[PDB]
RNA sequence: GAGUACGGUAGAGGGUGGUGGAAUUUCCUGUGUAGCGGUGAAAUGCGUAGAUAUAGGAAGGAACACCAGUGGCGAAGGCGACCACCUGGACUGAUACUGACACUGAGGUGCGAAAGCGUGGGGAGCAAACAGGAUUAGAUACCCUGGUAGUCCACGCCGUAAACGAUGUCGACUAGCCGUUGGGAUCGAUCUUAGUGGCGCAGCUAACGCGAUAAGUCGACCGCCUGGGGAGUACGGC
């Protein structure tokens, strides 16, 4: 979420560095996850669906 | 909780002939030994062996003849919840007498034909065809 | 972890703790480092203890 | 609740054949001591039901063991019940 | 019997009584009946964040094998001390002696 | 079979206190100005009485990101900040010990989400009821701006849920393959245990499908069903 400037490179490489750092931080995901309250039933349902999708992907890898 | 071990003998034999196995091993008893002896005498099994050392185990060798098990149907009649007792004239005839039904008489564990010959009724134990 | 160095790890070797913390002060998931479940479980509480002692930061911003 | 030292003391003073711990008397003594040592804990923590389940389990186990012992030998049952000093 | 690894850090302005402060504390462990098996010091360190508007503190760790009353009095002394600033303990079932790390570098 | 003694592991198992950081809101102060907020588009609302953004300070309440997983623990309901104290159970290894001391269980006895009730506290966010602005033929709704009980704590009551695996508890047998949690043994491989998942042979099933965590083969005991409505309602008892 913060990057320094040094050694007079063009103001595009640092921009892509900042973008990459922000998307490594995952700020957008967390700020989207706080827009509305998710009741726990929906949370367990989403986690179960993600788990079954992940296991299906891993099985289909062979 | 092992309320009845003789039904466990019968179930082990049945499940082993469904799975196409040759030998069956279980804990032994003086009633299981008699049942195995009468089964062998009728030709439904090949042999039975009993081990030593306070925990003897009964090992039964199964016959197959063709590609089907020799023991087609076996079922326990007098469970510890009924205790069926029969007279001489009320002894069942399984499959018109083609099979046999085991009876415990005061003369020991034997077959229905032997009981009819001796004129003795008793406690029906299981039926085999 | 298993061969020679410390079968059980305390929150002492910060040379090992800082190896398992992201640039923003978060804890790296086990599936990324490939560590084991027991070691991850004790490592998380080691980081939390060290973080309360103000050795390690709650957030990179603060 | 019990630790090693007092458990050893109980099995020492309640043993039967110099090296046994499975005899009914030892089990009843251990259960009774643990129940007594748990009563004062339950005096202060009224809202701890999960441990009270184990306490009731020990109570039932002791009752079963006492019933078996009274079935086996009457005189040993009376001696044991007198030494622990409990109703039944 | 009941070991306790305790790490206590103190205000930088008073980072000179800490040399004597431990003797105001270790004084207990002997008449309680306990022995210290480790004591170290790497004080005057940098803080990760602001703890009541400071950024530095003097650290000290030590092991104690004491009774409940010694624990109570030491934690009460921490609570009512003006410096205190932080306390924490790690009750364990063994003994450790060989420092923590010092500096492995030159 | 069941249980006891002895070492060692893992865990959001329960209870009582203390302590953390972030973020929201409210209040105070500083420069600075005319917009902020919200929507499908708006409006209600807040605005030079200086907002939002921003800097500094203060109080107060609640929840515990990252770890986090077909992961763990608990009889079920359920249980995620850290620390100490009190405490229950499970798993694992060898030896000794007790010698059937067991299973199930009509009655009864307890525990039992959320909402709700009583007394006393507290009250930041959220939000039944409610007020206003929209949309609409109407809109007692969906949407937006606010907002009370409640959500939080102590004690007591209430006994209910798609309280579900829509699958009662206990025990024994029956091909195999790929994961995973936490312990052992042998020489990364193999072997064996108690859980937790995905496929699948016989077998079962009306079919779907289940398939060593059976809905297969058998035992022990209990609970329950007998066409759809009326109706889990009336009357009586508690
Ligand atoms: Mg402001
Ligand atoms: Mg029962
Ligand atoms: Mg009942
Ligand atoms: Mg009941
Ligand atoms: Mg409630
Ligand atoms: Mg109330
Ligand atoms: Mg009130
Ligand atoms: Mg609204
Ligand atoms: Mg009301
Ligand atoms: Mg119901
Ligand atoms: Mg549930
Ligand atoms: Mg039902
Ligand atoms: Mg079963
Ligand atoms: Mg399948
Ligand atoms: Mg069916
Ligand atoms: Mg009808
Ligand atoms: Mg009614
Ligand atoms: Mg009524």
């Amino acid at each position: 979420p913060a990057v320094k400037v040094k050694e007079n490179e063009p103001f595009d490489v640092a921009l892509r560095r900042f973008k990459r750092s922000c998307e490594k931080a995952g700020v957008l995901a967390e700020v989207r996850s706080r827009e509305f309250y998710e009741k726990p039933t929906a949370e367990r349902k989403r986690k179960a669906a993600a788990a079954v999708k992940r296991h299906a992907k891993k099985v289909q890898r062979e | 909780s092992m309320q009845d071990p003789l039904a466990d003998m019968l179930t082990r034999i049945r499940n082993a002939q469904m799975a196409e196995k040759t030998v069956v091993s279980m804990p032994s008893s003086k009633l299981k030994a008699a049942v195995a002896k009468v089964l062998k005498d009728e030709g439904y099994i090949a042999d039975f062996q009993i081990s030593s050392e306070v925990k003897p185990q009964l090992s039964i060798e199964l016959k197959y003849f063709e590609g089907k098990p020799v023991i087609e149907e076996v079922k326990r009649i007098s469970r510890p919840g009924l205790r069926q007792y029969k007279s001489v004239e009320q002894l069942p005839k399984v499959r018109g007498g083609l099979g046999v039904s085991i009876v415990s008489t005061n003369k020991g564990v034997m077959t229905d034909r032997a009981a009819r010959a001796a004129g003795v009724g008793g406690e029906v134990l299981c039926t085999v065809f | 972890f298993t061969a020679e160095g410390v079968k059980e790890i305390d929150y002492k070797d910060l040379n090992t703790l800082k190896a398992y913390v992201s640039e923003t002060g978060k804890i790296v998931p086990s599936r990324i480092t490939g560590t084991k479940a027991k070691y991850q479980r004790q490592l998380a509480t080691a980081i939390k203890r060290a973080r309360y002692l103000a050795l390690l930061p709650y957030t990179d911003s603060h | 609740a019990l630790s090693v030292e007092e458990k050893a003391q109980i099995v020492n003073e309640y043993k039967q054949a110099e090296g046994d711990t499975g005899s009914p008397e030892v089990q009843v003594a251990l259960l009774s001591a643990n129940i007594n040592k748990l009563q004062d804990h339950f005096k202060a923590n009224g809202k701890d039901h999960h441990s009270r389940r184990g306490l009731i389990r020990m109570v039932n186990q002791r009752r079963k063991l006492l019933d078996y012992l009274k079935g086996k030998d009457v005189s040993r049952y009376t001696a044991l019940i007198g030494r622990l000093g409990l109703r039944r | 019997m009941r070991h306790y690894e305790i790490v206590f850090l103190v205000h930088p302005d008073q980072s000179e009584q800490v040399g004597g402060m431990v003797e105001r504390y270790t004084k207990a462990i002997e008449e309680d009946g306990g022995k210290i098996h480790r004591l170290e010091d790497w004080g005057r360190r940098q803080l990760a964040y602001a703890i009541n508007n400071v950024h530095k503190a003097h650290y000290v760790l030590m092991n104690v094998e004491c009774s409940a009353k010694a624990l109570a009095e030491l934690e009460d002394n921490f609570r009512y001390n003006d410096a205190v600033i932080r306390n924490l303990v790690m009750r364990r079932d063994e003994a450790v002696t060989e420092q923590s790390e010092m500096l492995k570098a030159e």
